[PDB]
């Protein structure tokens, strides 16, 4: 009942949710179901990337920039 | 059968280090003054940290370790406070200690940089080196973590721990030209000239000098930021004088008792 | 894992220079120039900015919540 | 973790630097040491002296 | 686990004396001064100052063991000059010299600032 | 009246687990959970 209304991505199960969606898409032989699962996985990946960018906007990104320019 | 009349001359006076020269003194006194500069110099520092909630990734003791190494300015406070060991009360009284507090919690999305600026001190003059150049980074927190604690500062000297070591590095050097032959260079031509060397670029080292005592000791006391260099020198001299006075008093009492 | 507060050998504060060092290296300056631009004369204090490994980032990657 | 980005690895309490290739039995990292032996289907002609034969064509 | 604390290098323990005099029996007018909770800082200057005095025939300290905080100073003067007064005079003149050095350094600093 | 609160594994959400009860989170449902920091006087010496 809690997970019914509580949306899935929050918060640490992003990788687990993506793996479950990928497994469901692989198991499902249908076309519409596979497309929906792929779209959901892409949306989850984009959300995770945006969250990481927001969190890693400073320091975590500047360090990568300095490392690449130094190499 | 008495002491000598040493002379002093400052060559560079700044707010980070001083380069003075002491002439007409024995080597033992100079070396002792150096070791006092490094070891026996009263200064305030963090020595008692009470951690209430530390959700960071580092160890619980890591926070205390880093906080112990954060310098604190004590230009006019070290001479007033007394050693906690010789206190005549209970709990860290402000008359013999300084209280600190740190309460930071990363709420926004970006990662926090908990610096020394977060140390809110109760006293105005006892603050980390942030008056007048980034601040000492303590730890990095991320959304969801926190670091709440309060610590107290006390007076101590380097002989007890490195936290009470104001001087960064003392450049003690005497007799730039190897005149007293205290060191024998196998190939003098292969060595560079000292910064204080008066010898020309032709000759490698000054000639031998049988009847010659070490004089003109050079110093480069470098303050870490807590105590001023000249203040460090004055405190060291006062402490050495106090130690000699106490030794003399003890010797007099021992002789009288016998 | 994290930049120390003071140099082990000398004792000079070096904790408050890691960010400045990274910024100077990023802008245009090189290492050999940035080190003496920050004010590090002795070679013992220069290892703290060259030898130090910044592993706290990888630790922060494992965020507890959210 | 077959060809998985470092993001998920970090989110799954793992690191991308782990070489991997080790079994997990009862929560213990087990590794199989690569044993070496004599190549099969190859003829070897030794000369054992502490025996009655001058030469031996092992295979 | 058995590492000693940091206060046992300078702080006196209940019952331990800061200084003890002990006369030697091998030669006349020779006493060994044993100091507790000190290091080379407080013995090398005294050794040199004693060396300055011509009436002191012998003067030198040592450290029985680096981990132990103790130093023995052996002094031997002429028969008409006891070593106790020699030690007292060395400490007194050393203190005077340090005070004078401090005053000169202070005046030099105060003159250096805008002058 | 201390019901031995716990912290979930991945959710990091507080849970009240008492004796003779299964070890699971109030939501989703996992099998890993850690404890909370003690309430004692955790005092260190910055040495
Ligand atoms: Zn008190
Ligand atoms: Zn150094
Ligand atoms: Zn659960």
């Amino acid at each position: 009942e809690k997970e019914r209304f509580r949306k899935a991505p929050p918060n640490y199960a992003m990788k687990k949710t993506q793996l479950l969606k990928e497994k469901a898409m692989a198991e499902d032989l249908g076309d519409q179901d596979k497309a929906k699962q792929i779209q959901d996985q892409l949306n989850e990946l984009e959300e995770r990337a945006e969250a990481l960018d927001r969190q890693r906007t400073k320091n975590i990104s500047a360090i990568s920039y300095i490392n690449q320019r130094n190499r | 059968p008495y002491a000598n009349q040493p002379t002093v001359r400052i060559t560079e006076l700044t707010d980070e280090n001083v380069k003075f020269i002491i002439e007409n003194t024995d080597l033992a006194v100079a070396n002792s003054i150096r070791r006092v500069f490094i070891a026996e110099v009263p200064i305030i520092a963090i020595d008692w940290v009470q951690i209430d909630a530390n959700s960071s990734v580092l160890h619980d003791e890591f926070i205390a370790h880093r906080l112990g190494l954060i310098p604190l300015t004590s230009d006019d406070i070290v001479d007033k406070l007394q050693y906690s060991r010789d206190c005549t009360c209970e709990e860290f009284c402000p008359e013999c200690s300084v209280e600190f507090t740190l309460d930071v919690r990363c709420n926004e999305d970006q990662t926090r940089h908990v610096t020394s600026r977060d140390l809110i001190s109760n006293s105005p003059r006892v603050i980390p080196v942030t008056s007048r150049q980034d601040d000492i980074l303590i730890v990095k927190l991320r959304k969801g973590q926190e670091l709440r604690l309060r610590a107290y500062a006390k007076k101590g000297f380097g002989k007890e721990h490195a936290k009470w070591n104001p001087t960064a590095g003392v450049a003690f050097e005497y007799d730039p030209d190897n005149a007293l032959r205290h060191t024998v260079y196998p190939k003098p031509e292969e060595w560079p000239k000292s910064e204080y060397s008066e010898l020309d670029e032709d000759e490698s080292q000054a000639p031998y000098d049988p009847n010659g005592k070490p004089e003109r000791f050079y110093y480069n006391v470098e303050s870490c930021g807590s105590l001023r260099p000249e203040t460090i020198v004055l405190s060291a001299l006062s402490g050495l004088k106090k130690k000699l006075s106490d030794l003399q008093t003890q010797l007099s009492h021992e002789i009288q008792s016998d | 894992m994290i930049i120390p507060v003071r140099c082990f050998t000398c004792g000079k504060i070096v904790g408050n220079k890691w960010e400045a060092y990274l910024g100077l290296l990023q802008a245009e300056y090189t290492e050999g120039d940035a080190l003496d631009a920050l004010g590090l004369k002795r070679y013992c204090c220069r290892r703290m900015l060259l030898a130090h490994v910044d592993l706290i980032e990888k630790l922060l990657n494992y965020a507890p919540l959210e | 973790l077959n060809g998985l980005t470092d993001r998920d690895l970090c989110e799954l309490n793992e690191c991308p630097l782990d070489p991997g290739g080790y079994f997990i039995i009862n929560g213990s990292e087990k590794v199989l040491i690569a044993q070496e032996k004599m190549a099969t289907n190859t003829v070897y002609v030794f000369a054992k002296k502490d025996s009655k034969y001058a030469y031996t064509g092992e295979c | 686990m058995n590492a000693p604390p940091a206060f046992e290098s300078f702080l006196l323990f209940e019952g331990e004396k800061k200084i003890t005099i002990n006369k030697d029996t091998k030669v006349p007018n020779a006493c060994l001064f044993t100091i507790n909770k000190e290091d080379h800082t407080l013995g090398n200057i005294i050794k040199s100052q004693l060396l300055k005095d011509p009436q002191v025939l012998f003067a030198g300290y040592k450290v029985p063991h680096p981990l132990e905080h103790k130093i023995i100073i052996r002094v031997q003067t002429t028969p008409d000059y006891s070593p106790q007064e020699a030690f007292t005079n060395a400490i007194t003149d050393l203190i005077s010299e340090l005070s004078l050095l401090e005053e000169r350094f202070r005046v030099a600093i105060k003159d250096k600032q805008e002058g | 009246q201390q019901p031995m609160i716990y912290i979930c594994g991945e959710c990091h959400t507080e849970n009240e687990i008492k004796s003779r009860d299964p070890i699971r989170c109030r939501e989703c449902g996992y099998r890993i959970m850690y404890k909370k920091r003690t309430k004692r006087l955790v005092v260190f010496d910055a040495r």
